């Protein structure tokens, strides 16, 4: 039962997939543009990349205090 | 099964997938990592 | 001297490639 | 030119040489 | 952002109507 | 996490190529693709930004302190850049040959002066520009571009600029970067 | 341990230095790059290699041609002479609308003597290269008689 | 930015005028 | 080593690595070492049962035989369920087609792209 | 540029190179229709 | 017939060959194990245990005989630098001996199960066919297991009656082979903690007798002795080659780590206290707990142990080597002879100078010679054209404090350039060229090399895991597979 | 002059007294 | 539909247009 | 202790023993 063409075919199947597809490549293009996958993953933005306490890229060096180093890194 | 032709699924959905892929390389000459 | 044995270990070589031609087990049909 | 190396060599090619020697002559006169 | 949404919005209506414009026939 | 909207369909922040610094008692416009690099070249380094791409083009500047107020105190301009010579580095090989082409004997290096000017800025002080091509035995970077500016504080401090640009980058578009580096120094 | 040595070289961009600098960054136009751009804007200065030009060919040239110098005669009409085209399209485009026409009619003759000249030295005849540089001296003078 | 939206429409228009005669020709008719 | 010379400087003067045909080329060799373990290893996971475990199992295949040694049903029966059914070849004329293509196609590019980086 | 009486049909000048690339795709799309007989 | 690979397997039915078979390799490897040490002590330097000690010289086997209390020798000498009043009769020489003398034993024992193959205690009653009582044997064998292990941990270990093993201080300065007290809380698996191993194999001793009382018991579930194929003998062999590879990865983890049960006056320092700076700090910490005490330079780095300024060195880094690059550590860069001292540089403005040394990736490194704040002042410039770094322009001069050439100052561009690439390679040291006619470029140590064949060992076992496994769950289908095997599709 | 953390710091600047508590 | 073959294709399938949707969007981050 | 005679050794024992060792094993499976 259903061996992948005729549910393509299916018109049901785009009275689904019409709806939630777009709503999903919206929902993916709402959470970069709304700024919060730099929020969630903590990338820097663009303007994010260099404080005015370094003027040079980020060196962890530390292992067991690294958390609230990369906090003071990061300038918060 | 059959309401929509295959052949038309097959263009349509493999035009906007070349045309994704005509922005990922739209995107690649301008904004982030255009080296300008 | 080691000379003498790079090119013993490539005549040997060349040595079991012209065995493996011209005296190989032939292939017996059927 | 050591004396590891040179007989390194020899030992490799002879020792499993002549192993499958014994190995193909007990195995062509069957 | 906004308009980032505005016209996500208008599709979402529009393939919406246009998906309902060929459900009702 | 502060959540600042990405910039999607926004306008750019800097075009210019050139990136405002503001050190100690002077101002200028830094290469905008250059870094800060952690070498003291030079006794009165404040700041040495150089390439991202490689270590031959960079800026200096030195602050010195002397007992002089303008910087015609120091002499000319030709008898000032001996002085300061020892901007252009030091020949570390002592040994004597007469094989390398377009040198004087036992010369591995040669410096040429290309240009001098007195230009001056809004606060009345004149500067001593020049413009040298260093080129070497082994000729590396088809030579390399030398860009000294000197000039004298109002708090009796010798301020010296000193842009290293390799030629093999100068006509390849360095020039630009240089020159309006160059340029954009004016001491307070 | 020694320092480096300096050389008085502040006239060398004053003479001709700073000529490839000027024809190797991608910010000029290229009529500013070949130096088309200043050939246009100074008139003397194509007056300037104009009458250098005929130095180089009504005193220059035929002295190759009687020792049949062939590969410096050849070469005679292209090097320095390798601007005159440009430089007689310059000079003509000064003047008025029926006088350009003279001008670029003259020109024009003076471009099929020299191609002449050329083909002239090509073969290594001399009897027809002396000949055929008298030619091309004869539409040279008609040429600098009209735009100058 | 009115000359790169025409740009689009005449890429659009192009794009489909060729799945338009095999959509076409399938309907009516019949013989690709 | 002096081919290893010619690897380092060509990758210095040319970037080798960022040139998608050499990238095609490593998938014509890492796929072509890929298919030659696949199809190497299904073909002999399939061998019909001729000998005994006192003798190699290559004794089992007969030189100028009409008979065909292994189950192919059983070899695409089992990468259809490693994977996926119809992501397999039941035509082993079209398997050893793409067993062909994939690594000639993929040094095809890989020596146009050493000829474009020429 | 071209000529400044056809200026404004150099958006569809932009279009008319990539068209043969259509062409070759357009012979997947007949094949497709007929189910690749 | 057979293949060559698989001639083996003529012994899989018959267990009288299979511990003939057996016997022969153990007579093999303990035929090695005195070989191996007969050929060690032959070429043994025991002179200075300080600057040339065993894992300087190649010894392989020499530190596993010296970890478990054998410090002695038929020849007078010890490990820790004195005579030997009475060796005894297990020095070096006699454990050479008593693994020979057992290879013989075993040589003769084999012969005796190889013709005696077909004894009564191989057939199972009622059946009288060959078989083997897997579970129990199994039960039999982690009993000995345990009970060794108990007996290695209370009584060799712990000095209860055996000797004891191998400890030392954290810098390898005083290590001696002293008795042990096991640590039961939880710094008995901090692996530094000598005492763990002595509590580990008590406590894993008396559990794997316990766990022996078990598997000789209780006979195992029918579910679980088909899914594991408990009735062949190649279930065995390849969850024991499971075993082994598992073991060797923690057995070469931790020599090539560190551990209380790899000391590094035995094996040689590890490639982390090179790394992280460990006997560096150390000799830091030696000289400003002097200058702060009241003490003039050269007083207090003399005071300095001449052995903690060996492993302060990248030569007896044991990742500074390479896999055809053969021998010793000693045919590297030569044997050590004294501490040259140690460089001071300084620079014409009375500013120190520290040379970045060379991390251990480099093969080569260029030469640096940073100040206090971690600013580079002077180096040895590859264009010298136009240099700005120089050491002749910097003015740097070297001084020497302790060692053999304490209060010498050197000044000359060339010689200042010498001994500051010998700094990037560590504490500097004065060698011997001649009595081995070394290379000059280095080795690696014994702990790198016995890291190097047991993962290669481990990561080959894995591979004959796999095939052991595979072998007994497709031991059915092993020669083919059958004719109607269609019914597995749709 | 010089503390035993910026002698190691200078000369391998991997070590274990540089890296730790090197929030400050 | 909850089903094996559901949850393998939606697996990938929900993710990637998710992800599509934000590399789309990249590529109109000016700065 | 020469590299003569410590490999003239080796070769006189492997040479001749396997050479035996082929006819030996040719012979006990017969
Ligand atoms: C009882 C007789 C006996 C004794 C007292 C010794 C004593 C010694 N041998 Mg010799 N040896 C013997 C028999 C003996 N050997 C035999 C029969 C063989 C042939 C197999 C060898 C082969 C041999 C070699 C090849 C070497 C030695 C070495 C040594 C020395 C150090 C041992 C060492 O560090 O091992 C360390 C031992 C272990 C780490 C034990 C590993 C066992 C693992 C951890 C157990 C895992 C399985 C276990 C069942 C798990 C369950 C545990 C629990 C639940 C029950 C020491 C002088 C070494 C040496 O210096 O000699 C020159 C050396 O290199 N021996
Ligand atoms: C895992 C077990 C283990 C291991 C590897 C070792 C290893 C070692 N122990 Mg320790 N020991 C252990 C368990 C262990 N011990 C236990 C359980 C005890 C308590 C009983 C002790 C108590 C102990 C003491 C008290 C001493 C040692 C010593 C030694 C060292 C030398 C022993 C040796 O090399 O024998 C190697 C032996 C063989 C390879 C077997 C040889 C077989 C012989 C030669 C065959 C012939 C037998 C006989 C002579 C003939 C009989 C004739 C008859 C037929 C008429 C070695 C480091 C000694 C030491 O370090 O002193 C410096 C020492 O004094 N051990
Ligand atoms: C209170 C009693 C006591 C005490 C103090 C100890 C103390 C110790 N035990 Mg023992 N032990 C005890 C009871 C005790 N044990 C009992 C009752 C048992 C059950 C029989 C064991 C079983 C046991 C085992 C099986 C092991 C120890 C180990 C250790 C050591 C731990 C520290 C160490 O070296 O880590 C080092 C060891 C590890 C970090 C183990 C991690 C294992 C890794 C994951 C294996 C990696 C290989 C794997 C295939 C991964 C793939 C390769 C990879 C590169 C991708 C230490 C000596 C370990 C040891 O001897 O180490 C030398 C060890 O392996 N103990
Ligand atoms: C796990 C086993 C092991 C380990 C770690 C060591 C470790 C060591 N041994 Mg010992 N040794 C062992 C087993 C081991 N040995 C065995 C089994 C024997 C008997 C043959 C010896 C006999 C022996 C002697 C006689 C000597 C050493 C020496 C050494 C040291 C130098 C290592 C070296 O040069 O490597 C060399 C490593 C390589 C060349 C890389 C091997 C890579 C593969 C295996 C090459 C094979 C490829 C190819 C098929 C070979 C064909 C080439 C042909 C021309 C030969 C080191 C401490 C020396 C030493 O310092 O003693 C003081 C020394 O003189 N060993
Ligand atoms: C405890 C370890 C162990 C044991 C007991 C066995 C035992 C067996 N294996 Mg397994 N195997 C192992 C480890 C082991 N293997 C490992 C680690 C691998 C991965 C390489 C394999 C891969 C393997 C394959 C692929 C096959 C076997 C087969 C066999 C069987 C016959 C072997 C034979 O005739 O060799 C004959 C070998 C020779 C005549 C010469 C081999 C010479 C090589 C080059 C080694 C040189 C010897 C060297 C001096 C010793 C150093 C070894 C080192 C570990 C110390 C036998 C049941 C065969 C089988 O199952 O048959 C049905 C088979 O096809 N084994
Ligand atoms: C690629 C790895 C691999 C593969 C394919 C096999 C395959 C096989 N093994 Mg082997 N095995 C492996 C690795 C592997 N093993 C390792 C690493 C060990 C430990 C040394 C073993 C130990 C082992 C034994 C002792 C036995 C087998 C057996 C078997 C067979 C039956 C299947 C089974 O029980 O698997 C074993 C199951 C697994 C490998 C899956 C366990 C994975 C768990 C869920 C992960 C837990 C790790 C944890 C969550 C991560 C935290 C640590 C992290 C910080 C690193 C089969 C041939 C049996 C056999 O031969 O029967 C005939 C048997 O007796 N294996
Ligand atoms: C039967 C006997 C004959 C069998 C064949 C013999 C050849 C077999 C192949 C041998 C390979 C190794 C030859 C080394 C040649 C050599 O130069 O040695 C020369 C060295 C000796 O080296 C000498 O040492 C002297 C000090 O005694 C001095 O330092 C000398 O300068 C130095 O040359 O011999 C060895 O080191 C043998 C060591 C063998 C084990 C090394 C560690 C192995 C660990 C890895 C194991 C797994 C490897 C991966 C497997 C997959
Ligand atoms: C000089 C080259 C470069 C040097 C290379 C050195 C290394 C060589 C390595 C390879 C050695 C040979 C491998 C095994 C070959 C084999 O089994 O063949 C099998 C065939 C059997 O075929 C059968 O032989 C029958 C005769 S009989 O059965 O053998 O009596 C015959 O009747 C029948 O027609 C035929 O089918 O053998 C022959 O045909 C003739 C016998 C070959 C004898 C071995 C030669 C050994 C090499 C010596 C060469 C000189 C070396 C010194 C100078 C450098
Ligand atoms: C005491 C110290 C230790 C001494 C050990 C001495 C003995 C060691 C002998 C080991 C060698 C045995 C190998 C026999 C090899 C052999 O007999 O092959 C045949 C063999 C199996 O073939 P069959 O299954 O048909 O067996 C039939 C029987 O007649 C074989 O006995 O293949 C394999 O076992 C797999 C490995 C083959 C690998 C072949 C070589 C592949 C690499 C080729 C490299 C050169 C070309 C590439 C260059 C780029
Ligand atoms: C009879 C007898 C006797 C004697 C005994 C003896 C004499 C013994 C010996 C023994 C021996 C003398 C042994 C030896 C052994 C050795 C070995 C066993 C080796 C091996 C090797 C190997 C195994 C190797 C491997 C490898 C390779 C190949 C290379 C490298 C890598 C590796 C390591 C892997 C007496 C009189 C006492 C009395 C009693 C009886
Ligand atoms: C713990 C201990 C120890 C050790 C012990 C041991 C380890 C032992 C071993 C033992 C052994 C290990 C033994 C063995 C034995 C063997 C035998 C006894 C064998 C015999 C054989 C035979 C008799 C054979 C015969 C024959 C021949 C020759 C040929 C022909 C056939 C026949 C079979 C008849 C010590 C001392 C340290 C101290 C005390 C305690
Ligand atoms: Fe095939």
């Amino acid at each position: 039962e259903r061996p992948f063409s005729d549910i393509l075919t299916s018109i049901r199947y785009w009275v689904i997939h019409s709806i939630t597809v777009p709503a999903l490549f919206i929902a993916g293009w709402l959470f970069v543009s709304t700024g919060l996958a730099y929020d969630v993953f903590g990338t820097p933005r663009p303007n994010e990349y260099f404080t005015e306490d370094r003027q040079e890229a980020p060196l962890i060096t530390d292992r067991f205090n690294a958390l609230e180093q990369v906090k003071k890194l990061s300038g918060n | 099964t059959g309401r929509i032709p295959l052949w038309l699924v097959g263009t349509v959905v493999g035009t906007l997938a070349i045309g994704l892929l005509a922005v990922f390389f739209y995107g690649s000459y301008v904004g982030l990592g255009s080296s300008l | 001297m080691e000379a003498l044995v790079y090119t013993f270990l490539l005549v040997g070589t060349l040595g079991i490639i012209f065995f493996s031609i011209f005296f190989r087990d032939p292939p017996r049909m059927i | 030119v050591n004396i590891y190396g040179l007989t390194a060599t020899a030992l490799f090619i002879i020792i499993p040489t002549s192993f499958l020697l014994i190995l193909y002559v007990k195995t062509a006169s069957t | 952002g906004a308009a980032g949404a505005a016209a996500a919005a208008g599709a979402a209506a529009a393939a919406a109507a246009a998906g309902a414009a060929a459900a009702a026939a | 996490a502060y959540g600042d909207s990405a910039n999607v369909f926004g306008k750019v922040t800097n075009k210019s190529g050139f990136v405002p610094y503001a050190g100690d008692g002077f101002a200028l416009l830094l290469p905008a693709k250059w870094n800060p690099s952690k070498e003291n070249d030079f006794p009165g380094v404040i700041l040495r930004y150089e390439d991202n791409f490689d270590a031959v083009n960079n800026l200096v500047v030195i602050a010195q302190d002397t007992d002089k107020k303008a910087i015609a105190d120091f002499g000319s301009q030709d008898k000032f850049l001996e002085s300061v010579s020892y901007l252009l580095g030091k020949q570390a090989y002592s040994g004597e040959t007469q094989s390398e082409g377009g040198f004087a004997p036992n010369r591995v290096s040669a410096a040429s002066l290309l240009d001098v000017s007195t230009t001056t800025d809004k606060k009345g002080k004149t500067y001593y520009k020049y413009e040298l091509l260093v080129r070497s035995a082994d000729g590396d970077e088809g030579g390399r571009h030398q860009l000294i500016g000197a000039t004298v504080g109002s708090d009796n401090k010798l301020y010296i600029i000193k842009i290293q640009i390799g030629d093999k980058r100068w006509f390849k578009g360095a020039k630009k970067e240089a020159m309006g580096a160059f340029d954009s120094f004016t001491v307070v | 341990l020694t320092p480096v040595d300096l050389f008085d070289d502040r006239s060398v961009r004053d003479r001709g230095f700073d000529l490839i600098y000027e024809a190797r960054d991608l910010d000029l136009p290229q009529n500013v790059r070949e130096g088309f751009t200043q050939a246009r804007a100074s008139l003397d200065e194509t007056k300037k290699r104009v009458k250098e030009s005929e130095a180089r060919i009504d005193a220059d040239l035929d002295v190759f041609i009687q020792k049949s110098y062939w590969t410096e005669a050849r070469e005679q009409l292209r090097r320095q002479v390798g601007t005159l085209r440009f430089d007689l399209n310059t000079l003509a485009s000064t003047k008025e609308k029926e006088a350009k026409k003279a001008a670029l009619g003259l020109r024009k003759e003076f471009i099929q003597a020299v191609e002449d000249l050329d083909f002239a030295l090509r073969e290594k005849d001399q009897a027809s290269a002396a000949k055929k540089l008298e030619i091309t001296k004869a539409k040279l003078d008609s040429v600098l008689a009209a735009v100058l | 930015n009115i000359e790169l939206a025409l740009t689009l429409v005449s890429l659009v228009l192009v794009v489909s005028a060729g799945p338009l005669v095999v959509v076409l020709l399938s309907a009516r008719g019949g013989n690709l | 080593s002096g081919t290893f010379n010619f690897m380092i400087v060509f990758q210095a003067e040319h970037n080798i690595l960022m040139h998608p045909f050499h990238m095609l080329g490593v998938a014509g060799v890492f796929g072509g070492s890929l298919f030659s373990a696949m199809h190497g290893s299904l073909v002999t996971s399939s061998l019909i049962r001729e000998t005994t475990e006192n003798e190699s199992a290559n004794e089992g295949y007969r030189f100028g035989q009409e008979e065909e040694t292994y189950n192919i049903v059983a070899a695409h029966g089992y990468f259809g369920r490693l994977i996926f059914q119809y992501a397999s070849f039941n035509n082993s004329r079209s398997l050893h087609f793409f067993l062909a293509a994939w690594p000639v196609i993929g040094i095809w590019f890989t020596a146009l792209g050493l000829s474009t980086m020429a | 540029k071209l000529p400044e009486a056809y200026a404004p049909f150099a958006p569809i000048v932009d279009v008319l190179p990539v068209i043969p690339v259509f062409f070759i795709l357009l012979a997947f799309v007949w094949q497709a229709a007929v189910s690749f007989r | 017939g057979l293949p060559w690979y698989r001639v083996h397997t003529v012994v899989i039915n018959d267990p009288g060959r299979l511990i003939s078979v057996h016997l022969m390799h153990t007579a093999l490897v303990s035929g090695w194990a005195g070989s191996m040490a007969l050929f060690e002590i032959s070429v043994f330097d025991p002179s200075d245990p300080v600057l040339n000690p065993m894992w300087r010289q190649g010894m392989f086997v020499l530190p596993f005989m010296t970890r478990l209390g054998i410090t002695q020798s038929w020849g007078g000498w010890t490990i820790s630098g004195e005579t030997a009043t009475n060796p005894g009769i297990w020095s070096y020489e006699g454990v050479a001996a008593a693994h020979i003398i057992l290879s013989g034993a075993l040589f003769l024992a084999s012969v005796w199960h190889w013709t005696y193959w077909d004894l009564e205690l191989f057939r199972d009653p009622r059946t009288g066919k060959t078989a083997l009582d897997l579970p129990k044997i199994f039960g039999i064998h982690l009993f000995l297991s345990g009970l060794l292990c108990f007996g290695f941990g209370a009584f060799h270990v712990t000095g209860v009656f055996g000797p004891g093993i191998w400890v030392s201080d954290p810098y390898g300065l005083t290590g001696r082979v002293q008795p042990v007290a096991p640590s039961w809380g939880a710094d008995g698996f901090d692996p530094y903690n000598p005492g763990g191993i002595a509590s580990h194999h008590i406590a894993a001793g008396i559990l794997g007798v316990l766990a022996g009382l078990f598997h000789l018991c209780v006979r195992p579930s029918i579910r679980l002795y088909f899914g594991l194929s408990m009735g062949s003998i190649e279930t065995v062999l390849s969850s024991s080659i499971a075993a082994v590879f598992w073991a060797a990865f923690v057995v070469a983890g931790t020599m090539w780590y560190g551990s209380a049960a790899t000391p590094i006056e035995l094996f040689g320092p590890t490639r982390y206290q090179w790394d992280q700076g460990f006997f560096q700090q150390e000799i830091q910490k030696r000289v400003q707990a002097s200058l702060a005490e009241g003490a003039s330079l050269s007083d207090a780095w003399s005071r300095i142990p001449e052995k903690l300024a060996f492993y302060d060195y990248i030569g007896n880094n044991p990742a500074k080597g390479g896999l055809f690059r053969t021998g010793a550590m000693n045919s590297g860069d030569g044997i050590a002879v004294g501490w040259l001292g140690h460089a001071s540089f300084k620079d014409q403005e009375g500013r120190e100078l520290f040379v970045r040394r060379m991390p251990t990736f480099f093969e080569t490194f260029p030469v640096l010679l940073l100040d206090k704040d971690g600013i580079v002042r002077a180096d040895v410039p590859f264009r010298k054209a136009e240099s700005k770094y120089s050491i002749e322009q910097v003015g740097v001069s070297v001084t020497f404090y302790g060692g053999e050439l304490d209060g010498l100052t050197f000044t000359d561009p060339a010689t200042v350039k010498k001994y500051a690439r010998k700094a990037q390679l560590g504490e500097i040291f004065e060698f011997d060229r001649s009595t081995l006619q070394s290379d000059g470029v280095f080795r690696s140590s014994p702990r790198g090399w016995f890291t190097f064949g047991h993962v290669c060992f481990a990561l080959l076992f894995f591979f004959g895991h796999i095939w052991h496994g595979a072998r007994t769950i497709f031991r059915d289908v092993f020669a083919g597979i059958d004719d109607d095997i269609n019914d597995q599709v749709e | 002059v010089t503390l035993a953390l910026d002698k190691d710091d200078p000369a391998k600047e991997d070590s274990v007294k540089g890296l730790r508590k090197d929030i400050n | 539909i909850f089903t094996v073959r559901w949850l393998a294709i939606h697996g990938i399938a929900v993710p990637t247009i998710f992800f599509l949707g934000a590399i789309t969007a990249m590529q109109f981050i000016q700065r």
